[PDB]
């Protein structure tokens, strides 16, 4: 069930593995939520050099979320005081000249951003940088990083590392369902596409998007959005793994409620255009706005969701005519027409109307004709009730404007624009973001809110690309939940076996002081027909492999010159690695996770090929006829 | 030009050379000898046989005791043998594990070893706390190490494939004379009893005579048609043996500053690793790469008896001080012990 | 290429050149005469007993 974490033995190959992929700096270890914990735990606690410079830029960190100015103006006095006025009384200030007078000149001044610290951030991480770093990698605390990095990267989710309830919606090519990862107890949904529900409907290009849209948009946290952590597949379903909204949608709440007053409008909105911001930031029109695609978490805040329909204008722009009818812009309904974030304000525009009025505004007379609604989109103004207030209007005024010139977000600073609408006034954005705004509607606690098809080969390989983990949500998920508490286990087991190694003797590891590259655990083969697996610690120089088990020295071998090739091979359906050795003979290995697969196979190429040109070159040890 | 002139002039006295050795050619070895009685066969036993080793042996040493003999194989350690009860005195694992020689030296205090390392580690196997630490590596060959002798427990010689011997001081760490004139790498070689000269053979398929303490070479053996492996002295300083890529073994007289003597057959075609003499002279013995260890009579150069216990290339071999033994190692992964 | 290490190579010539070397008929006699004077003591050669040879049937060592 829980998470067990691979011994410290695994840090050989992890760290060449990481090597190889430049993985091993201060700027790509110290940006990952686990590597920074890690860093931290080694600085402050395990080194004395250390300590002060990660308290001080954690205090900055503080110090950048400090709401106010009054919070500020105080905590800015103590920083000094103590991080640094402390210090240069005692000549041991280890930062520039310039740093510490740029923050002492917005002190006197009294004028204090949220960045103040910035100039020390950057020489902080300098004077981290580098050195102190070095330590960090000898320290087994880069040890414990490799290997909670060795069990993310070995990750192969299916159905069953989760505990899956009930369904939360029905719709497009398949249902939503609450589940639990098993692993660390966390709440997710569960989108779960049936595979041939879609090639019914050749719709397999909208569902190989999603995620590729949700994997530009999963990173960062946004409350506004409903994001991904793990993709995987079966051979019948595609699942992505989801922020979890047991709310319902706006679309059936509307439907439950009624009409919303223009200030519970207002709360939506906020929280919308927030999203919109997120994805706009980053090159991705949402396009089918609308009250069913926004949805409710347990207290009643509110996510965009379901991005099969999304589309990214990084490199070039979409000029076709997709959404749902009665929210889309003119330049989308107008085909041969490009266009970029624009639909999205407009069709905001369209939504807002929806939630007070209990319809979309071109959808009069409760009509369904698909090509009128779009007439009224396209040299028209439309007509705002009495009941509307002047800042209401003004606002959606901005946003409907048949043209793009004239639309507000549209006129060169995004989301900003509709920030500062007079409708907005009252609020706080900051405050809008920390999700601080009482909502209007809490979901009360359920909401309710053919085949003779075939599989190929070459239906199969569509899907190849799909399953996915992003490393920032893994890490969070695992920062909040079991770390600490199953770093500390393994720190008991470890020492356990090693104290108890304090007894028996097994006392002076056998790589030291030699030309070893590499050393693990791997499985060897003995007899197929038995299911014979034996494993055993490998070491592997710079012309042989040896290897042992439990309390022996290396009783057996294979030399580098008796490699002719190394494969990868299928075995019950785990992989292993094939040796074949000279006398036709062969040797099978299996590994214990992938990346130790992908290592040990480019370290046995590598080594049985130069020691091969090697011997070549020396007369006593070739083969002569 | 200068340049033509001291080539012409070589070439010139390359045939003063030939000439002065064919002058002294009144008779050969074979005449001289051809009266005394034939050696009979000899016929020796795997006597013992050393297991241990989990790769190719590539070379092995016996101390003065004739008794302790120390290996070197291609598992990266050394181990030193009680060959009496198959004992492992030590097991020594190396810090580069592309050795390729290795040494005992006089006393029985220090062991040597080399290999692609390019370095000759010196073991003192003797140490504060009944140790065996490293005592020394001597740094200065730019290219692999292929044999080494000591003269004692403060100096030695090597010889590498960077086609130099060398000349070392143990206590300091240097490079105290070099060897040059071998235009190829260098292969093996072998200390006169009495330690003032020591001959080297090569690639270049020439053997040379040096004189230690003048660091010169005296004396040039051509007549190989190939990389010369092996090579050993007749126990009287006054001649040695050397064995080849060509399959042949030859004898070279130094006071006649010739060949004396080829052995070999039609029936054996592949490489010599190693030669040496019985304690008397008489017996000349070698390593094939066809497994075997041919022994061969050193005055009427027949073929009298031949070592056969070994699945795969003999590579290197010794006979005791006291003459009682023969040890062959092998690419087989064994040693065994003859007599 | 170089003209020192022409030069270098004339004066080994000469070394070598200039030696003293002898018959190889009394060179290959003094030889045969190393052989019968050693032969006695060469193990090899001859049969020893058991009980002089340190690997035989010998059990008793130090
Ligand atoms: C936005 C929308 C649906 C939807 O995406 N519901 C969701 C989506 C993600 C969720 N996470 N947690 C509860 C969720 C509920 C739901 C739906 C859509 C696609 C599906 F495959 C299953 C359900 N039906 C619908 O009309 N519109």
């Amino acid at each position: 069930k829980k998470i067990l974490l691979p011994e410290p033995s695994i840090r050989s190959v992890m760290q060449k593995y990481l090597e190889d992929r430049g993985e091993v700096t201060f700027e790509k270890i110290f940006s990952q939520k686990l590597g920074y914990l890690l860093f931290r735990d080694f600085c402050l606690n395990h080194l004395e050099e250390a300590r002060p410079l990660v308290e001080f830029y954690e205090e900055i960190k503080k110090y950048e979320k400090l709401e106010t100015e009054e919070e500020r103006v105080a905590r800015s006095r103590e920083i000094f005081d103590s991080y640094i006025m402390k210090e240069l009384l005692a000549c041991s200030h280890p930062f520039s000249k310039s740093a510490t007078e740029h923050v002492q000149g917005h002190l006197g001044k009294k004028q204090v951003p949220p960045d103040l610290f910035q100039p020390y951030i950057e020489e902080i991480c300098q004077n981290l940088r580098g050195d102190v770093f070095q330590k960090f990698i000898e320290s087994d605390k880069f040890t414990r990083f490799c290997q909670w990095k060795n069990v993310e990267l070995n990750i192969h989710l299916t159905m069953n590392d989760f505990s899956v309830h009930r369904i939360i919606g029905r719709g497009g090519f398949g249902e939503v369902y609450g589940c639990r990862k098993a692993d660390t107890g966390k709440m997710y949904a569960m989108k779960c596409l049936d595979k041939k529900r879609i090639k019914m409907k050749q719709g397999e290009t909208l569902a190989l998007n999603e995620r590729i849209m949700l994997s530009l948009v999963s990173t960062g946290d946004c409350p506004f959005i409903v994001c991904m952590s793990y993709a995987f597949h079966t051979p019948d379903k595609l699942s992505f793994i989801l922020d979890l909204m047991n709310g319902g949608d706006l679309h059936y709440h509307l439907s439950q409620h009624g009409v919303f007053s223009e200030a519970d409008m207002r709360f939506y909105a906020a929280e919308i255009i927030l999203g919109l911001e997120h994805m706009h930031n980053r090159f991705v029109v949402y396009r089918d706005l609308k009250p069913a695609n926004i949805l409710l978490d347990e207290h009643g805040h509110v996510r965009i969701s379901d991005l099969g329909l999304a589309c990214d204008f990084s490199k070039k722009k979409p000029h076709a005519s997709v959404g749902t009818h009665g929210y889309m812009a003119p330049e989308v309904l107008q085909k041969g027409v490009a266009y970029d974030s624009s639909a999205d304000w407009f069709s905001l525009g369209c939504m807002l109307f929806k939630l007070l009025r209990g319809h979309s505004p071109f959808r009069q007379h409760k009509t369904k004709d698909k090509h009128e609604i779009d007439r009224m989109t396209l040299t028209m103004a439309v007509e705002l009730p009495d009941s509307f207030s002047p800042e209401l209007r003004s606002l959606l005024e901005g946003l409907l404007q048949r043209d793009v010139n004239r639309r507000l977000g549209c006129l060169g600073r995004g989301a900003q624009e509709v920030k500062e609408s007079p409708f907005f006034r009252s609020l706080d954005w900051q405050m809008v973001f920390l999700q601080k705004y009482p909502p209007p509607l809490i979901p009360p606690r359920e909401v309710n809110a053919t085949k003779g098809i075939k599989l190929l080969d070459s239906d199969q390989e569509l899907y190849r690309n799909f399953p996915l983990t992003i490393s920032e949500r893994w890490q969070q998920e695992v920062a909040e939940t079991v770390f600490d508490t199953i770093n500390a286990e393994t720190d008991r087991l470890e020492a356990r076996k090693k104290a108890k190694n304090k007894q028996l003797g097994h006392e002076e590891d056998y790589a030291l002081g030699k030309d070893c590259i590499m050393h693990g655990y791997m499985s060897k083969m003995g007899n197929p027909f038995l299911t014979q697996w034996q494993r055993r610690y490998f070491y592997l120089f710079p012309n042989r492999l040896e290897w042992r088990g439990e309390g022996e020295a290396p009783q057996s071998l294979l030399t580098m010159e008796e490699i002719q090739s190394v494969e990868e091979t299928q075995i019950k359906e785990r992989k292993c690695l094939l040796l074949k050795i000279r006398g036709g003979k062969q040797f099978i290995l299996q590994c214990d996770s992938d990346p130790e697969l992908v290592q040990w196979k480019k370290e046995l190429r590598d080594a049985y090929r130069e020691a091969q040109q090697l011997v070549q070159r020396v007369p006593k040890m070739k083969n002569k006829p | 030009s200068e340049l033509d002139q001291l080539r012409q002039e070589a070439e010139q006295l390359k045939n003063q050379i030939r000439d002065a050795r064919k002058a002294c050619a009144d008779a050969t070895l074979s005449q001289i000898t051809n009266n005394i009685d034939p050696v009979g066969r000899i016929q020796m036993r795997t006597r013992r046989t050393l297991r241990g080793h989990l790769a190719k042996i590539y070379a092995m040493h016996w101390g003065t005791d004739s008794r302790l003999l120390v290996s070197a194989s291609q598992d990266g350690k050394l181990i030193i043998w009680d060959s009496y009860t198959t004992n492992k005195v030590h097991a020594i694992p190396l810090r580069s594990s592309w050795v390729m020689t290795c040494a005992y030296a006089p006393s029985g205090n220090y062991v040597a070893c080399g290999g692609l390392d390019n370095i000759c580690s010196i073991y003192n196997l003797k140490t504060r706390e009944g140790n065996v630490r490293v005592s020394r590596e001597l740094a200065g060959h730019t290219g692999y190490l292929s044999c080494c002798r000591f003269l004692d427990d403060n100096q030695i010689v090597t010889s590498s494939g960077d086609t130099t011997c060398a000349l070392w001081d143990i206590e300091t760490g240097q490079q105290t004379t070099t060897f040059t004139g071998h235009t190829g790498d260098v292969m093996s070689l072998s200390l006169a009893p009495d330690t003032r000269l020591f001959v080297s053979g090569a690639c270049d398929a020439s053997a040379k005579l040096w004189d230690v303490r003048e660091g010169m070479c005296r004396q040039t053996f051509t007549g190989h048609e190939s990389d010369i492996n092996a090579i050993c002295f007749f126990p009287n300083g006054n001649a040695f043996a050397t064995g080849s890529d060509d399959a042949t073994c030859r004898l070279f007289d130094l006071r006649a500053d010739q060949e004396l003597m080829t052995y070999s057959h039609d029936n054996i075609i592949c490489g010599i690793t190693s030669v040496s003499f019985s304690k008397s002279g008489r017996l000349l013995l070698a390593g094939y790469d066809d497994f075997n260890c041919n022994v061969w009579d050193a005055l009427k150069a027949d073929r009298a008896g031949v070592l056969a216990g070994h699945d795969n290339r003999v590579s290197c071999l010794g006979v005791t001080d006291d003459g009682m033994a023969v040890a062959t190692g092998s690419w087989d992964s064994f040693l065994k012990i003859w007599n | 290429a170089s003209i020192a290490q022409a030069r270098k190579l004339v004066e080994q010539l000469k070394m070598e050149a200039n030696i003293d070397r002898i018959k190889v008929s009394k060179a290959a006699a003094d030889l045969m005469a190393y052989c019968e004077a050693h032969a006695k003591e060469d193990p090899l050669l001859t049969p020893v007993p058991a009980s002089e040879n340190p690997f035989r049937e010998k059990k008793f060592f130090s």
